[PDB]
DNA sequence: ATCAGAATCCCGGTGCCGAGGCCGCTCAATTGGTCGTAGACAGCTCTAGCACCGCTTAAACGCACGTACGCGCTGTCCCCCGCGTTTTAACCGCCAAGG
């Protein structure tokens, strides 16, 4: 494999991250594993949201991801509200919040 | 009353030896051997014949 | 002049619907516009700082995502 | 001036593969992503220079990943990067 | 008629606003009174859309949770009527003074 | 003879804004910090200056939460406080979701 | 356990926050607030402290946490 | 010394060095630590000449740090500033609600 | 023996300068060393970001004077800057 | 109002201790000198921000009108304040098993 994301058999360019590194500002040197490491943990969590995000969007018979999707599968997350506690989406909207003493009894 | 002795037992990590303490209640019957040194800590159940060995001994079998 | 005045008992009222509020008390809305005012008064003075550095008299998108992240209020959606 | 596009694609290929996208939906997601490695940057950052160590390797990357995301995410995390870090360090 | 003495109205649109996606408050007027704030600290000013609704987008946001607290300070007052001093200490709790 | 009550709490209201001092004191709160910490890691020592350091943020933090919670009892057309008057302010700031 | 926290501790708690009048289950929701505040502050610190490698919590790192989570605090060099 | 250069009272070099340190750019210009340092200048000076009115309130001569609280405690944009901050032995505003007063 | 860093001199004759007549607690002067540090902190972050929303990377007075009135709250960040660029050109205009 | 009496404030007092002066070092600021490209600047080009209007229409405004939660009041009942009474979280000195 010629290419380290063939090496690492993953889907993001790592030389990408380390030139990011370089051009950041962030350290003087930076080693080999750390950007490969930052690029996994990074696929890790798009992969992850994505879930959610694959069953927010199947909940309405719908083949594409809208923006009140990802907010409603952040939402019905725990860990990734309090994740995204200070975040807004744009066309994001909340949940539905309607109260019990709302409801004609 | 709880029983705080120190040992001249070695750990078996950091190999530290007389840097083994052990921490025995009666009352629960829960013994545990703490490193003075790298700061690890093993749990085993201990009747009321148990001594700061008999710990120590079920320390090497569990690692084994 | 007077465009904040333009905010709308209806939309305030649209508003407090999706905020999911039932009932609209009447002393409500001008202390809704001055906190709005007050609010975008922040916004669009750290924007057009962020713009004043820049060195051209247009303010971008990407201008206004900085400010805002800057005040912790962070929103997606539009890059930055 | 590259987006993450087709990784996307491919991340969504590999989970659902049978699921579109809006334009603005992969936006959103590479807001999500830029600001969340700004994010760990930054606090690897802060690592280096509260510990005087002049570069970074990937075990400040894993103990700010910790100092980020709660536990779940944080171990499932750890375990994808150690994993990662194994078959790279492989070949 | 059917004059109905009410409930279903407002509960009603309420489950339309929470359906729905986009905006609530209509675009021109909003982007003058943005201009109006922007034409007092540097003068003319010149600006694209996407700034414009962006603002707009986090505007919203920001009265939608000043509502919902808002809303959880009368549920709390065993009211259903809001007050101004409901808004007041919600914003009193969150510093944003 | 008995006082009428109210008044004492005041008083030492006035008293106990004026001395900064930690009101937890010492032994305890760090009984406590320390059965914490070691479900986190076991075999862990404690700088006891680090120990004030949590002594001192615990104890403001603890503070302020109140005067929001007082604040929100007062709002409440009462004067003692509730434990839903804790949850109120903390949906408010967001700790839980 | 977290029983050592005493009923006056946290009425002078609400003393130097200056509230009046005292309810009861307000003390076993008190020790559960605080217990999680410090688990987060103390989980995050030992966190700094793993890759301190070493073996006792700086006070450092403690300042450093509480600035991860917003709350910065002075006074004891940070 | 640039400070005395500068006639001020921050040392320029120590915070040129902190600059270069920090990773804060790829360089550093010739007089940048200078107006940043006359900006901190300013603002201790200002903050501590609270300080010094609070100390001449309850007529003591060393600082504690409770005037410092309550000093920032006080003015409103300094409060704005540091709302988020709080300081070890800092205690709050003196403060009752007198709709808790007796009647 | 490893040599410590403090600001507590340059502050202290500064305070001298302001009030002669004042003493100080010790514990107060490393309040003020953590509050010169934190407010250098968030300035340099936000001189990092006018970095890399300006794709340069020369740091001039300039960008310091944008960074503290983009952090500092008007009327006290006005009068900073003034202090600032007159000190500036004291500075600048001899050598 | 109004007195008695708790509660607190506030004034010498002394003590002790750390803030501050002070003093002899040495290492980073300085001083000076030498490459170098980043950027301050000149200038080219085409986009897009702006202004304006005509047409469409749905959205706001005013009012008619009942009405029903908000609120002042009430009685009530109960359960925290507080002051009193033990009482138990912390450390200090002779026993009677070891060696
Ligand atoms: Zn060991």
């Amino acid at each position: 494999a010629k290419t380290r994301s063939s090496r690492a058999g993953l889907q993001f360019p790592v030389g990408r991250v380390h030139r990011l590194l370089r051009k950041g500002n962030y350290s003087e040197r930076v080693g080999a594993g750390a950007p490969v490491y930052l690029a996994a943990v990074l696929e890790y969590l798009t992969a992850e949201i994505l879930e959610l995000a694959g069953n927010a969007a199947r909940d309405n018979k719908k083949t594409r991801i809208i923006p009140r999707h990802l907010q409603l599968a952040i939402r019905n997350d725990e860990e990734l509200n309090k994740l995204l506690g200070r975040v807004t989406i744009a066309q994001g909207g909340v949940l539905p919040n309607i109260q019990a003493v709302l409801l004609p009894k | 009353i709880k029983q705080k002795l120190e040992t001249q037992f070695t750990c078996l990590f950091c190999n530290h030896d007389n840097s083994v303490v052990c921490t025995l209640d009666k009352k629960n019957s829960i013994g545990l051997l703490e490193c003075k040194k790298c700061n690890l800590s093993f749990q085993a159940p201990i009747n009321s014949l148990s001594q700061p060995i008999d710990i120590y001994s079920d320390w090497i079998d569990a690692c084994e | 002049r007077d465009n904040i005045q333009g905010i709308t008992k209806p939309a305030i009222r649209r508003l407090a619907r999706r905020g999911g509020v039932k009932r609209i008390s009447g002393l409500i809305y001008e202390e809704t516009r001055g906190v709005l005012k007050v609010f975008l008064e922040n916004v669009i003075r750290d924007a057009v700082t962020y713009t004043e550095h820049a060195k051209r008299k247009t303010v971008t998108a990407m201008d206004v995502v900085y400010a805002l992240k800057r005040q912790g209020r962070t929103l997606y959606g539009f890059g930055g | 001036k590259e987006s993450y596009s087709i990784y996307v694609y491919k991340v969504l290929k590999q989970v659902h593969p049978d699921t579109g996208i809006s334009s603005k939906a992969m936006g959103i997601m590479n807001s999500f992503v830029n600001d969340i490695f700004e994010r760990i940057a930054g606090e690897a950052s802060r690592l280096a220079h509260y510990n005087k160590r002049s570069t970074i390797t990937s075990r400040e990357i894993q103990t700010a990943v910790r100092l980020l995301l709660p536990g779940e995410l944080a171990k499932h995390a750890v375990s994808e990067g150690t994993k990662a870090v194994t078959k790279y360090t492989s070949a | 008629p059917h004059r109905y003495r009410p409930g279903t109205v407002a509960l009603r649109e309420i489950r339309r606003y929470q359906k729905s996606t986009e905006l609530l408050i209509r675009k021109l007027p909003f982007q003058r009174l943005v201009r109006e704030i922007a034409q007092d600290f540097k003068t003319d000013l010149r600006f694209q859309s996407a700034a414009i609704g962006a603002l707009q987008e986090a505007s919203e946001a920001y009265l939608v949770g000043l509502f919902e607290d808002t809303n959880l300070c009368a549920i709390h007052a065993k009211r259903v009527t809001i007050m101004p001093k409901d808004i007041q200490l919600a914003r009193r709790i969150r510093g944003e003074r």
